[PDB]
C-alpha cells in the first residue's frame, strides 16, 4: 500500500489504542444494521431483526472481534497484504460467496466507527491513511475472486 | 424514506444545529485528502487546510442539507436547481456522491458520538443516498 | 424516467413482444455463468442449460418487466409485492440487480441488433436501474 | 486471469473477427451516451450533446479504435495483464483522474457491443469468458490507483 513512513507510524500508533472487541463488535453490528442484506450471511447468529438485538448479540461481538483481529494483522503487515489474506480470500470467495463490494462497505463502516471512538484525534489526514489501509485490505480479500 | 427515518433525520439534524456549515467544510476536507480524485472538480479553489473557499463552500453544502431536511417529502422539488448544476453543468461522476456521504458520516461520528447511534447512522445513510439520487437524477 | 425515455422503453419493449420470457431466461443463464456468485440465491433450482426451472423463472421475470413497462408512472405501486420479496425475504444484495440488468441488455443486443440503438440502450438502462431501485427500496 | 485453455482459444478466435475501428468507435460512443458524466473527460472532442453527434464524431471513432487496440493487446497477453497496462494505469490515475469504476463500465459496454455484433455466436459461455477478460483489464488499469 502506497503509505509514507510518517503515515505508517500514525496508523500503527492509533491501532495501539484500538480495543478489538469493542470496535469490532460495533463495526460488524453497524454493517448489519445499515446494510441489511448483509444479514443473509449470518443466519447462524439468530435474532438480527432490530438494531437492539444486533448490537447485543454475543455472536456479532465475537465475530466482529475476529474480523478486527485480522484487520490488525493487515495493519502490521502492510507490505504483504495479498499474502496475509490469501486464505481468507479463498474462504470468502469459494465457501461464502460474499460479493467483494461488501468488503469496501465494512471497511468504510470501520472508519466511521474509528471516528466515533477517537473524535478529534481521528484527523482528516489520519482518516486518509486509514482509507488507504481499508482499501488495501478489501482488495487483498478480493484477490482470489479474480 | 420511511416515516421512522424521517423522524430520526429531523432529530439528528436538530443536534447538528448551527454546526452544519462547519461539518460540511470538514467533510469536504476529509474527502479531498482521502479521495484525491475529487479535487479535479475544484481547480479554482485553494484546497489548503483552513482555506476560506472550502469553508465557504462547506457552508453552502450544509445549508442545502438543512433545506433538504425541511423538505423530505419533496426532495426533487426542493433540490431541482442543484440537480441541473451537478448533472448538466458540472457532470459530477455519481461515485463521488458516495464518497462525500461517507466523509459527512465520518464527520458526524467525530462530533456527535453519543448521538450517532446505529439507528441514526442507518437513517442518515438513507437520507444522504436519497439526496445523492436527486442530485444525479438529470442523467 | 423522462418522457422521451418512456417512449423509447415502450417502443423497444413492443419489439421484444412475446419473447420477453425467453429473453428473461437467457439473461438469467448469462448471469449464472458470468457471475457465479449469483447462483447462491437459487439452491433449489436445476441451473443446467435448458433447465425448466430457469425457463419458468425467466418467464416470471419477463412478465414482471412487461408489467413495469405498462406502469412506468407508478413503478413502486406496480412492483410493491416484489420489493418485499427481494428485500425482506430474499435479502438480495443490490449489486446483483446491476448484474442481471447488464445480462438483460446483453440479451437484447444479441436478438435485436438493429433496434438496440445507442438511444434505446440508454433508455433501457434507465428503466432497468429504476426497476432495480424499486425492488431494493424496502431497505 | 483464471481462464481454462479451451476458454482462451474461444476468446482469441472471436478477437480475430473484431474490427477494432467499428467496435471501438461504437463502444466509446455508447459509453458517452449511456453514462453522460463520462463526457467530462473528452471536452477536447467537441460537440457531444446528442447521440447523433457522439456516434459520428471522428475523434470518438479514432479514440475508440485506440482503446480497443489496447484491449486486444490485453487479450493477447492474458498472463501478464498488470504489466501490459502499467503505463496506461499511471496515465489514467495520475494525469486524467478517471475513477476506476468507469473502467468496469466501459468493459461492460464493450461486452454489450460484442453481443450486438456477433449475435447468437456470442454465447452465454463466451460472454462469461469475456466478463473475466474485461474485469482483468479493469483491475490492471486500476493497479496504480492503489
Ligand atoms: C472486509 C474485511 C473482512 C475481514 C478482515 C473478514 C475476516 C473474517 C475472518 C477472520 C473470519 C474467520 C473465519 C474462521 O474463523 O475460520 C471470517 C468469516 C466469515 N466472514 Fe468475513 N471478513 C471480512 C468481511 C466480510 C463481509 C463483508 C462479510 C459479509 C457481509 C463476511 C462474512 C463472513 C462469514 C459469514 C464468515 C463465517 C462466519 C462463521 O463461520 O460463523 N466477511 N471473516
Ligand atoms: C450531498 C451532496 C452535495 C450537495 C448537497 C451539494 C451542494 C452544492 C451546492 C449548494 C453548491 C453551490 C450552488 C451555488 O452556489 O450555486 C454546489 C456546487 C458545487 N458542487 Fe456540490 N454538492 C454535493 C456534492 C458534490 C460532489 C460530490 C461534488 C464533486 C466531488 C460536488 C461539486 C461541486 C462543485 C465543483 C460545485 C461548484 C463550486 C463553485 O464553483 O464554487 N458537489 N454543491
Ligand atoms: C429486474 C430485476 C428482477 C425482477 C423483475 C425480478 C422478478 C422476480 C419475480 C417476478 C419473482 C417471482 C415472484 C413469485 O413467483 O412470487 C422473483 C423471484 C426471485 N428472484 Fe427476482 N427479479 C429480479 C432480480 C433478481 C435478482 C438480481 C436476484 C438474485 C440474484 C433475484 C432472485 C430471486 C429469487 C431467489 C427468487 C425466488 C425464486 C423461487 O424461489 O422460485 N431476483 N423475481
Ligand atoms: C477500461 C479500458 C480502457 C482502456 C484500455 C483505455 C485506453 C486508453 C489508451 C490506449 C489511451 C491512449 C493514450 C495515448 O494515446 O497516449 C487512453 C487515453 C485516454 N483515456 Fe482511456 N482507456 C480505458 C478507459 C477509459 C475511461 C473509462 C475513460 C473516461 C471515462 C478514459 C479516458 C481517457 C482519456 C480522456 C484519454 C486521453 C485522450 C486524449 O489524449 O485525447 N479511458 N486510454
Amino acid at each position: 500500500v502506497q503509505l509514507s513512513g510518517e503515515e505508517k507510524a500514525a496508523v500503527l500508533a492509533l491501532w495501539d489504542k484500538v480495543n478489538e472487541e469493542e470496535v469490532g463488535g460495533e463495526a460488524l453490528g453497524r454493517l448489519l444494521v445499515v446494510y441489511p442484506w448483509t444479514q443473509r450471511f449470518f443466519d447462524s447468529f439468530g435474532d438480527l431483526s432490530n438494531p437492539g438485538a444486533v448490537m447485543g448479540n454475543p455472536k456479532v461481538k465475537a465475530h466482529g472481534k475476529k474480523v478486527l483481529h485480522s484487520f490488525g494483522e493487515g495493519v502490521h503487515h502492510l507490505d504483504n497484504l495479498k499474502g496475509t489474506f490469501a486464505a481468507l480470500s479463498e474462504l470468502h470467495c469459494d465457501k461464502l460467496h460474499v460479493d467483494p463490494e461488501n468488503f469496501r462497505l465494512l471497511g468504510n463502516v470501520l472508519v466511521v466507527v474509528l471516528a466515533r471512538h477517537f473524535g478529534k484525534d481521528f484527523t482528516p489526514e489520519l482518516q486518509a491513511s486509514y482509507q488507504k489501509v481499508v482499501a488495501g485490505v478489501a482488495n487483498a480479500l478480493a484477490h482470489k475472486y479474480h | 424514506l420511511s416515516a421512522a427515518d424521517k423522524t430520526n433525520v429531523k432529530a439528528a439534524w436538530s443536534k447538528v444545529g448551527g454546526h452544519a456549515g462547519e461539518y460540511g467544510a470538514e467533510a469536504l476536507e476529509r474527502m479531498f485528502l482521502g479521495f484525491p480524485t475529487t479535487k479535479t472538480y475544484f481547480p479554482h479553489f485553494d484546497l489548503s487546510h483552513g482555506s476560506a473557499q472550502v469553508k465557504a463552500h462547506g457552508k453552502k453544502v450544509g445549508d442545502a442539507l438543512t433545506l433538504a431536511v425541511g423538505h423530505l417529502d419533496d426532495l426533487p422539488g426542493a433540490l431541482s436547481n442543484l440537480s441541473d448544476l451537478h448533472a448538466h453543468k458540472l457532470r459530477v461522476d455519481p461515485v463521488n456522491f458516495k464518497l462525500l456521504s461517507h466523509c459527512l458520516l465520518s464527520t458526524l461520528a467525530v462530533h456527535l458520538p453519543n448521538d450517532f447511534t446505529p439507528a441514526v447512522h442507518a437513517s442518515l445513510d438513507k437520507f444522504l443516498s436519497s439526496v445523492s439520487t436527486v442530485l444525479t437524477s438529470k442523467y
